[PDB]
């Protein structure tokens, strides 16, 4: 495969990607061997391009939150005052 | 500038009180005064009419017994200043008031008007230099000293399940239940009139809760253990008469888990708790699964933590280890984790002056809420 | 300061779990840095011209 898609207004967006796979089958025809490897290819593309979207699904809530998460350890708020001062616990165990 | 301060590890029963740095409280008395029923025109005998403790305790007879606080909401407040000048007695603490920091106790889920009152009675009636009382899971954690916990307390009639991180509690997702043995003791009261027995005086109800408290556990599988036949062991009173049992020593303390069968829309300490913990983080569940903090007195039962690991089994994780933690002084876990607080120059940070009650009050207590 | 009575009372409070209070007592003192202002421009109060 080659995928090569890019957007740059304001933000770079360099999308690349492929798979390459082989199979073997043994010689029928013309139109046997013809449904036959368009299908396995054809399906191929639609199966991945659905792949495609659960990766993007999976971008959502693992990529993101495995890098930039989205909720504090309390998973609520932020008190600044509270880490200016305080010293919320540090020293009990 | 202070003085040592005195944690006040308020009981929702049993009020105790201790100054900083210390391992013990100095004082562990109750809750309620009595006023007698009785009038004398003779002349020579006692006075006062109001009394808390061992005056009290001693002569139960006229004194009738009134709990003043419900829940943290106290409704004779002016009685409380009333107790407090009691901790501030001969016998109690010959010291004076305003001029000595303090701590007292705070349980979470309650209106400001509480704290709003107290500031009034601590910086109005009393000139109290500086003065912060916060959540009592924290000093429960400080007996600890263990970053993550699940607190769950036990007062009298008063319970609630707390998730701590770091020092960081998780308020949308701890939760609270309005009852511990003093329903308890008032469904054995109804047990007692199921089988033809009333305990109706104050003291004599408080009689039934001590006898709570000295025989009663915890039953394996309620509805097969009732299958059986109990023997009941009979105690005899003080007053020297038959004590029966009946299913009292292993059904009443169940009532907890049955709401329904008492008339309420709850379903179980365990229950809301796990969900609490469901609210929670994927990942810090596991941490809470060691970190399992018991608290309260009113856990005094034979297999409480056992069958509490039963309730762990029916609400069982998909397979991961778990762990609770079962102190021994787990009333005292927060007077002694308030005293380590008191122990600490951290409080500098941690307090409001009266200086900013007499700028402020109001909005001090708003703004510096915690 | 130096005198040992006041000193032994000092660490008998120390020892009366009131360590907190005791240390706070001494680090209101800033005769440090009063010290080292003294010795600082000492040369320069002392032997001036
Ligand atoms: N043997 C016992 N079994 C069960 N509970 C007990 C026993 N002895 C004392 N208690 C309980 O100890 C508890 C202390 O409660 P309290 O001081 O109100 O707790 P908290 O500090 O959580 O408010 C009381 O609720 C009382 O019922």
């Amino acid at each position: 495969l080659k995928i090569q898609v890019h957007y740059y207004e304001d933000g770079n967006v360099q999308l690349v990607s492929h798979k390459d796979v082989q199979d073997s089958v043994t010689v029928s025809n013309e139109a046997q061997t013809a449904k036959e490897f368009i299908k396995i290819i054809e399906h191929a593309e639609n199966e991945y391009q659905t792949a495609i979207s659960e990766n993007y699904q999976t971008m959502s809530d693992t990529t993101f939150k495995a890098l930039r998460r989205q909720l504090p350890v309390t998973r609520t708020k932020i008190d600044w005052n509270k880490i200016l001062s305080y010293k919320i616990g540090k020293e009990m165990q | 500038i202070a003085n040592q301060p005195v944690v006040i590890d308020n009981g929702s029963g049993v009020i105790k009180a201790g100054f900083a740095g210390d391992q013990i409280p100095k004082y562990c008395f109750p809750n309620y005064v009595g006023r007698p029923k009785h009038v004398r025109v003779m002349a020579g005998a006692l006075e006062g009419d109001i009394f808390i403790g061992p005056k009290a305790e001693e002569h139960r007879g006229l004194l009738s017994i009134r709990y003043p606080m419900e829940h943290g909401i106290v409704k004779d407040w002016n009685d409380m200043e009333r107790i407090w000048q009691y901790v501030y007695s001969k016998d109690q603490l010959q010291t004076f008031s305003e001029e000595h920091p303090v701590l007292l106790t705070e349980a979470p889920l309650n209106p400001r008007k509480n704290r709003e009152r107290a500031a009034e009675v601590f910086f109005e009636t009393f000139n109290v230099p500086a003065l912060f009382i916060s959540m009592q899971a924290v000093l429960s954690l400080y007996a600890t000293g263990r970053t993550t916990g699940v607190v769950l307390d036990s007062g009298d009639g008063v319970t609630h399940a707390v998730p701590i991180y770091e020092g960081f509690a998780m308020p949308h997702s701890i939760m609270r239940i309005d009852i511990a043995g003093r329903d308890v003791s008032r469904f054995l009261r109804l047990y007692l009139r199921k089988e033809g027995y009333d305990f109706h005086s104050s003291s004599e109800f408080e009689i039934v809760k001590a006898i709570k408290e000295r025989a009663c556990y915890l039953s394996i599988n309620p509805q097969k253990d009732e299958t059986l036949e109990t023997e009941k062991a009979q105690y005899y009173l003080p007053d020297g008469s038959t004590i029966e049992i009946g299913p009292s020593r292993f059904r009443a303390p169940e009532l907890l888990f049955r709401p329904d069968l008492i008339g309420e829309e709850s379903e179980g300490i365990h229950e809301v708790l796990v969900f609490a913990i469901q609210k929670s983080d994927m990942d810090l569940r596991r941490t809470l699964f060691s970190n399992i903090v018991l608290s309260g007195g009113s856990t005094l039962f034979k297999g409480f933590g056992d069958r509490l690991l039963s309730e762990v089994k029916k609400l069982a994780p998909k397979d991961v280890k778990i762990r609770i933690s079962a102190p021994q002084e787990r009333l005292y876990s927060t007077w002694i984790g308030g005293s380590i607080l008191a122990s600490l120059d951290t409080f500098k940070k941690m307090w409001v002056s009266k200086k900013e009650y007499e700028e402020d009050g109001a909005r001090s207590i708003h703004r510096k809420t915690f | 300061r130096e005198s040992p009575e006041v000193l032994l009372t000092l660490d008998i409070l120390k020892h009366g779990k009131r360590f907190h209070a005791t240390v706070s007592f001494d680090t209101d003192t800033g005769l440090k840095q009063a010290l080292e202002t003294v010795n600082d421009y000492n040369p320069l109060m002392k032997d001036f011209p």
